[PDB]
């Protein structure tokens, strides 16, 4: 069970910038190591192999260094095309064994969430259940946070969230929260609110709607 | 060259066994090793095992000594992977390839999960209400409690794709998935266009076009 720890989990660059990814094991593998790429939905990709020989075919933009037990990836003049994840494994002794990823995204200048909140419908209520959802639309970068309130009573483990990924075209990022609680519960109280906090915005935002109607 | 196949994607119940296979081809597969590796959501890569395919020879991870069992067809230029009494933890893509290469299969997703087929329920996220607070309206289809993945959901037959936001389902503590999709449209729109959301669920051939408007006290 020979550990590689591998640093960042997730890091921001821009076209043209150097990105440097770090790896260490928990014992001395000599430079019997690979770095991989992977897109979603693919297959990974070998980059470089015995720790710093690049693979055929690869940009010589991807270099590996490292000996024993400190290994780096570094990416030169970044392209849009190496936004993706990226990891290490050591083969020096079996069983082998994988660093836990890094992903690659693409900077951007801070653009705050626009908050939209919707109560449950009527439709679903017939059901016993009732959905809150809150929708923080297209934001950068990625870290967001969204407490449900209700009755201003801050709640907790009854929400789940979704991100898309960046977006192809302005590159932010936009996230939806559920809120699931009972018919009863929500018939029982009155103030619904979602708070969002983001690096954009100075102060936190809350949308809120009372049940009525 | 080189080419490794594995099938798609395979539901299975809990306590049952899967067994996937890795068409290999460009090269001769009794030469050279098949390894298999495990690759959950977010949760770095495992080495499963290896396999000689010319004398049937195999070493494993000790983590899934009592889980995966790897044999090989010669005449068929196949290798196989059988998970045994299956847990939710072993829900994952397994792929085929070799110690440290390029050449991998494009991966297999084992589902396991004792939920049955079943097709979502589509309630609306209505534009909020009143006025604008800032001319954009928000609104969007709750796609919730289907069974398995995936659904696809389009607006307007297509029609409406700028701002357009599917995101990606959610495992409920119920067992069945839930996504929601939404777009973001002037609220000028809102009483001079339409929205409907398609919905469809292949898995149970379901298909559902459901219009989004705003809410209405006046209405039943």
């Amino acid at each position: 069970e020979l550990v590689m720890t591998q640093t960042p989990k997730f890091m921001s660059t821009s076209v043209g910038d150097r990105v440097s990814i770090t790896c260490k094991a928990s014992q001395n593998v000599g430079t019997a190591v690979a770095w991989y790429q992977q897109k979603p939905g693919q297959s990974p990709k070998l980059l470089i192999y015995s720790a710093s020989n690049r693979y055929t075919g690869v940009p010589d933009r991807f270099t590996g260094s490292g000996s024993g037990t400190d290994f780096t990836l570094t990416i030169s003049n970044m392209q849009s095309e190496d936004l993706a994840d990226y990891f290490c494994q050591q083969y020096s002794s079996y069983p082998l064994t994988f660093g836990g990823g890094t992903k690659v995204e693409i900077k951007r200048t801070v653009a705050a969430p626009s908050v939209f909140i919707f109560p449950p419908s009527d439709e679903q209520l017939k059901s016993g259940t009732a959905s809150v959802v809150c929708l923080l639309n297209n934001f950068y970068p990625r870290e967001a946070k969204v407490q449900w309130k209700v009755d201003n009573a801050l709640q907790s483990g009854n929400s789940q969230e979704s991100v898309t990924e960046q977006d192809s075209k302005d590159s932010t990022y936009s996230l939806s929260s559920t809120l699931t609680l009972s018919k009863a519960d929500y018939e029982k109280h009155k103030v619904y609110a979602c708070e969002v906090t983001h690096q954009g915005l100075s102060s936190p935002v809350t949308k809120s709607f009372n049940r009525g109607e | 060259q080189v080419q490794l196949l594995e099938s798609g994607a395979e539901l299975v119940k809990p306590g049952a066994s899967v067994k996937l296979s890795c068409k290999a081809s460009g090269y001769t597969f009794t030469s050279y090793w098949m390894h298999w590796v495990k690759q959950r959501p977010g949760r770095g890569l495992e080495w499963i095992g290896r396999i000689d395919p010319n004398s049937g020879g195999t070493k494993y991870n000790e983590k899934f000594k009592s889980k995966a069992t790897l044999t090989v067809d010669k005449p068929s230029s196949t290798a196989y992977m059988q998970l045994s009494s299956l847990t939710s933890e072993d829900s994952a893509v397994y792929y085929c390839t070799r110690r440290d290469s390029d050449y991998w299969g494009a991966g297999t997703t084992v589902t396991v999960s004792s939920a049955s087929t079943k097709g979502p329920s589509v309630f609306p996220l209505a534009p909020s209400s009143k006025s604008t607070s800032g001319g954009t309206a928000a609104l969007g289809c709750l796609v919730k409690d289907y069974f398995p993945e995936p659904v696809t959901v389009s607006w307007n037959s297509g029609a409406l794709t700028s701002g357009v936001h599917t995101f990606p389902a959610v495992l409920q503590s119920s067992g069945l998935y839930s996504l929601s999709s939404v777009v973001t449209v002037p609220s000028s729109s809102l009483g001079t266009q339409t929205y409907i959301c398609n919905v469809n669920h292949k898995p149970s051939n379901t298909k559902v076009d459901k219009k989004v408007e705003p809410k209405s006290c006046d209405k039943t």
